[PDB]
């Protein structure tokens, strides 16, 4: 189970997640992978800013969806 | 791999092409397409019509190399209101939409009588889940600037394209409340 | 000689096409082109799209032989309202429009919410300085004859094309007054 | 074993091509062609027009080695809406299509009054029963963006190409209702 | 005899290319052409534009052998609304249309003020007397679905093509009625 | 003055007429040539069916004009 | 009579059948040849998903028509 | 200076004049020379019908240029 | 600074002028060169009548701009 | 590391650089080599105007890449 961080420019990174995971988890995993703190990060999926508290399943994100991370 | 899901997509293209108008999924597909081809899809819609536009949108869709394009297409379908096409394509099983094909030809056969009988303003709100959003606000403006005739006819156009599992039932419910005489003319 | 500045154009193209729709500056350009082929460009607009139409306008422009034609191009852009291109081509420096590329791709990836959230009519008056006149006069005709989303959608399309230095800011200004929504979503 | 039907196909050509637009049954014919070369025929449709595009589809039709191509072609015709051409090609007897050639030449001769007299709307619903779908929604997109005559113009264009046994009658029936036009002048 | 008068046609092809859109007189010219070459045109019109389509209509026109074809051409022009042109070819004297070239280059160089200043509808009726029908019902669909600028732009195109003897006068009066604008600009 | 008359079959005849002549004249003249009675004859010019009472000049038919004949 | 089925892999399978057979029968024959269970099988003909209950004669599927096999994956 | 006049028949005739001559005069030279009346004469240059009032220089018609004459039958 | 003037006949002439100059000067130089009297002259830039009293800078005429003379 | 720079004349220059250089630095080297002042210099890579502040690594310029030089024309 995995989905995407697409800086607005060109970089594309692949992350391994679970349906139960919280956006906090994702951004923290992004901190783990790319090193950028969750603070400046804004994740968007289908043109919606994702709030940290909610979960992936709650936002209806399946395998190979692209939330783009943006900053 | 990617090729299998692309050709598996093509295998079904007839249904997709005749159930879908791409401009909505253009709103969604934005980062995956070049602007050239996005506008082309639009120009084919506005010149030749939605079917050829869709068929081209497919033609361009399969060409996508970059990763996740598929679930991109799907999430776009789901999130655009094309849910039930998404459903059927995610499981690769379309039976519902075919049972629809039946009630679809039914409607097309009474379309003139429908067109004349039905007033879109009242019923449209109820079957709003049954159509894409542009389809809904397109037609308010129609019967507003053109007339009730165009509204109903266009209503039929958008309804015939509908991917909703139950829409003939939903339609019957939405009309069977307001008035109606044509309620005796639709059916199970 | 002329080849030098045309070459400066040729290397430096592609900002142009993704920033320009030739039809307006076509209204201006009539005498430098054969009366023919202007229609090729236009037919290309409604066939392939405005961008492909633009790259064709480039193909025709670059071949131009006669005289004084360059300041013709510049004046054409200037007088039609394409500023940042007249500016940028007179100085040959595009950095502004690139920072635009930032906000542009941002919007492109954010497009759907723009579609559902926005009413293209109230805000257009305000950010109209940021758009071309033919442009402005459409939209309203669109969302008048089709719907608020279709209008907004074409609004975005026109926005991505705009060369105006501050347009994301003025846009933010235009919504930060009108209701809110993207005031929390669109940021600088 | 195959050449036989290739030869009979060769014989009944010219009836085929002036009755057929290939890209549609191409949407259907996918496994027998290159995924490419469909585009050749398509580019020929929008470049040369549907007939020459068809004669190219013929050039390609005959050369086909791979299994099932014939009954594949037939199935393509049937499911695409070309039925009645299909009838005549499966039975190798064209009687109807020639009787059509009669009424086809009549329309061709009455074309101007047709253009001016006709409002391609009500009638499209009925002779939508009479036409291929891509064509119909094309007709609409035309008169939506180009005006009523242009639409009608495309309507006559599509009618001359139509293979449906009774289409002149269904036209007449569609016309005698809402009398309003050359219902006198069109007789059968 | 025929070749002599074709040489007469071909001699100044020229004027024709830029004064005529063949599709209308196609509506009329139908029985004299193969459907293939009629279809070639319109693909050329809708791809390359009206002029090249005309020059092609000319190539195919010159190819016409069969008895009476020329007076056919004339009756087509007369009947399509191209009267002011047919006059000139029947007498083989174009002086009027050249005097037009005078006032035409006037517009072509002067287009922008037309673009911004004019509302095409009231005046379309009046110089609807002054234009071909397809043009007339078009420009409406244009300025309706695109807006007043686009309509005006196309109006300019249709005027640049117009063969009517006095059309600049007809326009000047028609504007000297509605508001003013060009009344201070367009005079002779 | 001279004109042409073309049935839909592709066939052809050239008719000798005067500008003042009436469609009855022409239909009967066509009968005189091809044998079809004036009754069954239907002439069309520029997509308009010609009525017996009017004349050629009324319809603006010059030399080498082409009328289309229709049968029954 | 004989029919063709084109798997997504590109292989074309040739089946020997009767007009009286039901899509269920066909799917079972496909299991017999390629081993794929009928549950995951989805057959389409000329852009129509075939219903299990109907028959070849009902669908106007003559000799040498081509069905496309699809799977659930 | 010398120029050309090209009939539809294909025959080509050469006229010797200067830019100062008027198209009426040119037409008249063709009348005096070849016998064609000025009324019936229609001269074209590089795809522009030539006006009687104008002069040769006004149309920028230089030496060894080709005018096309047409007549009305 | 130097700019262009384009007759309908197709001939093209260039005038040497300054941004501060008034159409009187331009019309006068064209008069001096080619002989056209000031009264009948009408110069157009971008589809606008150039006013005699006004100067080049307010109307935004750059170097190598093209005026069309009509009359 | 090595890269290419393409003037409008078509001639190509070969320069030794590092990912760490900022486009201003490269501009300084191009001024140093051919004499064109840094202000007047405009470099393009893959159809993008290159910003003075950022670095080659940000634009992902690997070995033997090609920038097109453009100049500010003129008077």
């Amino acid at each position: 189970m995995q989905i995407f961080v697409k800086t607005l420019t060109g970089k594309t990174i692949t992350l391994e997640v679970e349906p139960s995971d919280t956006i906090e988890n994702v951004k923290a995993k992004i901190q783990d992978k790319e090193g950028i703190p969750p603070d400046q990060q804004r994740l968007i999926f289908a043109g919606k800013q994702l709030e940290d508290g909610r979960t992936l399943s709650d936002y209806n994100i399946q395998k190979e969806s692209t939330l783009h991370l943006v900053l | 791999m990617t090729t299998e899901q692309r050709r598996s997509l093509q295998a079904f293209q007839d249904y997709i092409r005749k159930t879908l108008d791409p401009t909505y999924i253009l709103s969604y597909m934005a980062p995956w397409f070049r602007e050239e081809e996005v506008q082309y899809i639009q120009a084919e819609k506005n010149n030749k019509g939605p079917m050829e536009a869709a068929t081209l949108f497919l033609k361009f869709l399969l060409e996508l190399q970059e990763e996740g394009w598929f679930r991109g297409f799907l999430d776009a379908l789901d999130h655009a209101g094309y849910s039930g096409l998404y459903e059927a394509i995610e499981s690769w099983d379309f039976k519902k939409i075919e049972k629809l094909e039946e009630y679809r030809l039914l409607l097309k056969r009474l379309q003139p009588e429908f067109k004349t009988r039905i007033i879109p303003t009242d019923i449209i709100s109820d079957l709003s889940e049954c159509l894409i959003n542009q389809e809904c606000e397109e037609i308010l403006q129609i019967c507003s600037t053109k007339g009730m005739m165009a509204g109903a006819e266009k209503l039929v156009e958008c309804l015939l394209r509908s991917d909703k599992e139950n829409w003939p039932k939903t339609l019957k419910l939405a009309l069977e409340k307001e008035r109606n005489k044509f309620s005796e003319l639709w059916i199970v």
